């Protein structure tokens, strides 16, 4: 009737040949403005891992992976008490501890969501009923979100052992000396992108759909500074502020205030290569 | 410097004398003359 | 009487931006008043005149002689003066006094002497320094020349009786413990270090916030002041009362610290006591921001009310009330009888107290502009809801696609109708209209195909009375009036033709049978057959899950016969009148004019002060334009308030049978939130523009300021010769400034 | 391809196109230098993106595609449609960190490195050749 | 036309600021042999593309 | 080879042609 809000329908599948589950979500919400708002989801679990040989060669990985992490947490913290103490001005310590921690939530996430199966076997004894898997399909996406995040910062982490010519130490150095100054002018370009993210939010916001909340300006900005999205809607939103706002907007975070990033790494970088180079001249 | 710019009086007769005969020149009865000939014949309907 | 309600899952964000600025406002004070006592404790080791000061008259002083005087007067005050020199009052020898000491009154009872005899006390007869006119002339050319003893006094006009030692007590403190007006007069030679001030400041802002948060909403079943009979209004007896009934409990904790930090240099609680601050300031805050959140939007306004008397009455009869007490309690117990380069350190204090005093000014304004603007922005998600809910229910597409003038009937045949009437979309608030124009110039068809685009056969607009069918009248006035536009609410901007609120109009019945039958009625005896410019359907709606209106317009017009024009128009809205009270918006509206005035009369001030050629000055120009919006932001309130008061009586006047066309309050009501969030715009971008006080960060501002023209000139260029990532000129015009700008700040 | 490329050893005798030469010869060590910085960072972003939005985007469903796919943004040629909806946290963060890292900031090392070898490169030839 | 050609010669010849801008176009013989290196390249592609 | 390295020169020529003719500009200047 009227009063409903929303309705969600669920089932699950298991597909033998390749031992691998798959849950099903539909979910349409009906706002108490009228209207009906679609959404669904699937996710392919796996919940009898243990079948073949590569699925004992895995488990042998994660057992090595699981060693080496209580290693780098040894080996860390020998560097704590016995050596030095509060050596974070260093982005090379403050990231190890990043890598850590994010390890040993994933082992934690993967053992409580392999530790709770008892949903599988308790469908298994009586097979006319619901099998409940919605709450390992959640645990997945956690584990999915943090191994990812887990291997972008140890492929990043690479950074510290390429140095061995001059012709790499003369580009960490440039990146390392630029630091300070392009976060410092990262600020004053922030605060005016967001002061124009809260103008279109506030004006367009209502009838654009790009700008109808504040992490979708965000994104729509931005795409427009890749130059994807065009003005052709903009402008019925509003006759005098649609066209006022593109043209200002790309005017002064095109080619005013974008540049100075490239001005500043062009000037750091042969300010580096100018000192290094007259070091040199006195050999 | 001021000699330069002492010179700068012939140019800037000419580009008013220039301006001047362009606004005098985009009147009417140029283009209106041809608008109202093809108004009344070389395009219309000639038979009902 | 201590509740747990816990009744939305909502958000308020008057609080949370309330705390927000209350914060920012202290952190960068902080950073200020830092920065600026690092000069006292680095310093605190002309009204008064360096006149002739040869002194030949005191013998025999041969003994280690200070000397100590306070030009006590109107905003001054004074200290002892450093002796060293190749002499300085050595044995049976004189001094003269030359020191910094700038506070000095004028002409006024300035006069303090402090004779200290360190080891000694030889007999002498010094008189004074005496003073004729150098600048200013603090005081004349005498002195009671009194003996030597031990740590005599002296004391002079332009242990006795209380007249003086209550009223020395009271001008050393008087402004000294103040709190709240106390950072700008900081004693020098005094240990309470300007920096924990502002700290307790602040404490007692986030203490009065948090017991207000905490009176609203939790301890309202003892006098039922919560929202049916708590009018937001003032009542003179229940906002101010609860001020400062929450005013006067906090002083029992905020005194066990103002009474720590002092006296405590006893052994390091001084540092014990910044940290107790910080977490009372952070429980504060958060009590409030959670307690809060239940607010109706009817109790915030009552309790920033509260608030502002609260902290209004802890500044204008509670401290000059401490400082009196504090005085007469010195005054009648322990009987206490003591209460070239320096010109640019003036200069360096003077700009960091006008820093610091236009700081606050400048967060109270972005305070009142966020809360114009973002006071209410909770209605935003639901009302872009609500606009696409009612365009995907009417069939948007399926309307304005049409391209042919009897596609209109069809059209409300099978969803117009279904959706005004029936069980269905019961909240409708009005019928709905058909004021159609006429032209009075109907047209031959045009050639079909594509067109010039530019609308054509614009004639006149029909105004007499017509009769069923079209003219024809019988004994008198026709049956289908042209009903005159009304004076406020119309001009749909057109496609071809700005529009107006008049034309020959329809009422298309009340149910399913009636509309059918006048639909069909006015089908058949031609009533859009002929030249037919518009027709303009448009009625309302409303939504009272949410508590927002819409104004529904669909426009078809006509130019040339043949072609449908169509566009349709969506606007949502809150329907909040001038006669509700003392809303929100009427009150951040009687504040942004404040604000105008003030800028207005400190700008204008400088013309007849200034005189004339202030023109082609930027600071003469951008400071006209922030008047011109703020004044601008609250008048615009303002009309749409009184706009949407007039609309709303006139409907309920006459609802069965009447429009009342709401489409003027919801253009209004755009352009005021159009104009409030253009001027936030200005402060952040000034924000953003006061970032160069930071020493390394301050070529920036430069190199963007002295590039500017340079760009301007070659985007003139460009646009003369008439893209950009090819040649990239930007780049290097700013890298070069940028490196000339760098070389002049790293060497020097 | 290779027939046509190799047509430079032989209009390098002009002097304008010997300079320009030369700035590409001199710079060639700098240039591969800074691509494996690049290309690390490339990479991660790529395995990033594989592993979170692998199985509902069919941009990126394979690694070469979330490969390419990027080289495609860097032109400016994305939906971002469907992968916020792919994943509402780490969607918009992953998009809005690699636009940010590569055009503000990677991408001008590039402009850096040339300009200021092709000015030292001008600058000693100027030099050397005025000592006739 | 003409007339607005000689406006614009004269804008070049008028005070700072917008004549550093022109006399750019003395070096040109590297504008124009940089283009020539680079559609070798885009014929190259071009004919493998092809 | 087509973004990295071949619209670079172009700016880098643009670049240093600026410079200097503002460097030998301002020593004109400087001297007269």
């Amino acid at each position: 009737d009227r009063g409903t809000r929303a309705t969600f329908i669920d089932f699950s599948v298991y597909n033998a040949n390749i031992n691998l589950f798959c849950v099903v979500r539909l979910l349409v919400e009906f706002p108490a403005t009228g209207g009906v708002i679609p959404s669904w989801q699937f996710q392919p679990l796996k919940l009898i891992r243990y079948v073949t040989t590569f699925d004992f060669f895995l488990a042998a990985c994660e057992i090595i992976f699981c060693f080496f992490i209580f290693y780098y947490v040894v080996e860390e913290i020998l560097e704590i008490r016995i050596h030095k103490l509060h050596y974070f001005r260093s982005f090379w310590n403050c990231l190890d501890v990043v890598i850590v921690v994010l390890s040993v939530v994933a082992i934690g996430i993967n053992i409580y969501r392999t530790s709770n199966v008892e949903v599988l076997l308790q469908f298994l004894e009586d097979q006319n009923t619901f099998p409940n898997f919605e709450h390992l399909a959640y645990w997945q996406i956690q584990f999915n979100n943090i191994a990812a995040v887990t291997v972008f910062f140890v492929w990043i982490k690479l950074f510290k052992f390429i140095n061995f010519n001059r012709t790499m130490s003369q580009l960490s150095t440039t990146m390392s000396r630029c630091a300070k100054d392009l976060f410092g002018f990262a600020i004053m370009f922030f605060i005016i992108f967001l002061a124009y993210a809260q103008l279109a939010y506030l004006v367009f916001g209502t009838q654009v759909d790009d700008f109808s909340t504040f992490q979708e300006c965000i994104f729509t900005q931005f795409r427009i500074i890749l130059g994807d999205i065009n003005f052709a809607e903009i402008e019925e939103a509003n006759r005098v502020l649609g066209p006022i706002y593109f043209t200002t907007f790309v005017f002064f975070m095109f080619f005013i205030l974008l540049n100075m990033f490239l001005a500043i790494i062009n000037d750091t970088y042969s300010e580096v290569k100018s000192d290094l180079a007259q070091q040199k001249a006195e050999m | 410097l001021k000699s330069v710019l002492r010179e700068l009086v012939t140019y800037l007769l000419f580009l008013i004398v220039l301006c001047i005969l362009t606004y005098g020149m985009m009147s009417s009865n140029v283009y209106y003359y041809t608008r109202m000939m093809s108004q009344l014949f070389l395009d219309t309907p000639v038979s009902k | 009487r201590f509740v747990f309600p816990e009744p939305t899952a909502d958000v308020n964000y008057i609080v949370m931006l309330t705390c927000a600025v209350c914060l920012v406002t202290y952190m960068v004070m902080a950073a200020i008043l830092h920065k600026l006592d690092q000069l006292d404790a680095s310093r605190g080791r002309r009204f008064k005149y360096e006149i002739l000061v040869k002194t030949g008259w005191g013998r025999g002083s041969g003994t280690t002689a200070h000397v100590g005087i306070m030009l006590y007067g109107v905003d001054s005050r004074s200290g002892h003066r450093h002796l060293d020199g190749d002499r300085a009052f050595h044995r049976n020898s004189l001094d003269i006094f030359r020191i910094a000491t700038p506070h000095s009154l004028g002409s006024v009872w300035k006069i303090r002497v402090w004779h200290d005899n360190k080891g000694l006390s030889p007999a002498w007869f010094l008189q004074h320094v005496i003073v004729r006119d150098l600048q200013t002339a603090r005081s004349a050319f005498f002195l009671v020349n009194d003996w030597l003893s031990v740590e005599t006094e002296a004391n002079g006009g332009l242990l006795l009786r209380f007249r003086r030692l209550l009223v020395a007590e009271l001008q050393r403190g008087f402004f000294d413990k103040h709190i709240w007006l106390s950072i700008w007069d900081r004693p020098p030679r005094s240990r309470f270090t300007r920096i924990q001030r502002a700290t307790c400041c602040v404490l007692l802002i986030c203490l009065f916030l948090g017991a207000n948060a905490v009176w609203y909403g939790a301890v309202g079943d003892s006098a039922y002041s919560t929202g049916h009979v708590s009018r937001l209004s003032p009542l003179s007896v229940d906002t101010v009362a609860v001020g400062l009934v929450s005013s006067v409990v906090v002083y029992p904790v905020y005194l066990a610290i103002l009474f720590l930090f002092r006296m405590s240099r006893p052994a390091w609680c001084a540092s014990l006591a910044h940290g107790l601050s910080l977490l009372l300031v952070a429980v504060a805050v958060a009590v409030s921001g959670w307690v809060g959140a239940s607010f109706p939007p009817g109790v915030s306004v009552a309790w920033l009310l509260s608030s502002s008397a609260s902290f209004l009455a802890s500044f204008l009869g509670w401290e000059p009330l401490k400082v009196l007490l504090e005085a007469l309690y010195f005054s009648l117990v322990a009987k206490r009888l003591h209460p070239f380069l320096a010109k640019e350190e003036a200069r360096k204090v003077k700009r960091l107290h006008g820093m610091l005093r236009s700081l606050l000014v400048y967060m109270l304004f972005l305070l009142v502009t966020l809360l114009a603007s973002y006071g209410d922005a909770s209605c935003h998600g639901h009302a872009y809801r609500l606009q696409s809910a009612i365009k995907q229910e009417l069939h948007s597409r399926a309307f304005l696609a049409i391209t042919r003038s009897e596609e209109l009937w069809p059209w409300m045949a099978h969803v117009l109708l279904p959706y005004v009437h029936g069980n269905q979309s019961s909240p409708e608030l009005g019928p709905p209209r058909l004021r159609q124009v006429r032209l009075q110039e109907a047209l031959y068809p045009d050639p079909p195909g594509p067109r010039v685009h530019t609308c054509s056969a614009a004639g006149g607009f029909s105004t007499s009375d017509y009769d069923v069918g079209w003219e024809s009248p019988h004994n008198g006035s026709g049956t289908w009036a042209y009903s005159a536009p009304d004076l406020l609410g119309a001009w749909s901007w057109g496609s071809c033709a700005v529009y107006d609120s008049g034309g020959y109009v329809q009422e298309l019945g009340l149910s399913l049978e009636e509309s059918r039958d006048r639909l069909r009625f006015l089908q058949l005896h031609n009533w859009l057959d002929n030249r037919s410019r518009a027709v303009f359907l448009e009625l309302t709606r409303y939504s009272p899950a949410v508590g927002l209106h819409a104004a529904v317009t669909l426009r078809l017009e006509f130019p040339a016969a043949g072609r449908a024009l169509a566009a349709l128009s969506v606007r949502p809205f809150a329907l909040r009148r001038l006669s509700a009270g003392l809303s929100l918006p009427l009150l951040t509206s009687v504040c942004l004019l404040l604000f105008a005035v003030h800028f207005a009369v400190a700008e204008a001030r400088t013309w007849h002060r200034e005189g004339r050629w202030r023109v082609l000055r930027l600071g003469a120009w951008a400071r006209w334009l922030l008047v011109a919006l703020t004044a601008a932001t609250a008048l615009v309130r303002l009309a749409q308030l009184g706009a949407a008061d007039r609309q709303w009586t006139r409907f309920v006047r006459g609802r069965p049978r009447r429009f009342t066309s709401f489409d003027q309050v919801a253009q209004l009501s755009s352009a005021a939130r159009g104009l409030a969030a253009s001027l936030l715009f200005l402060l952040l971008v000034k924000a953003a523009q006061q970032l160069r006080f930071v020493r390394q960060w301050s070529v920036f501002g430069k190199t963007l300021c002295r590039a500017l023209p340079e760009l301007l000139g070659v985007t003139l260029g460009l646009v003369v010769l008439g893209l950009w990532g090819a040649l990239r000129l930007g780049a290097v015009i700013l890298r070069w400034r940028y490196h000339a700008l760098r070389g002049e700040l790293y060497r020097p």
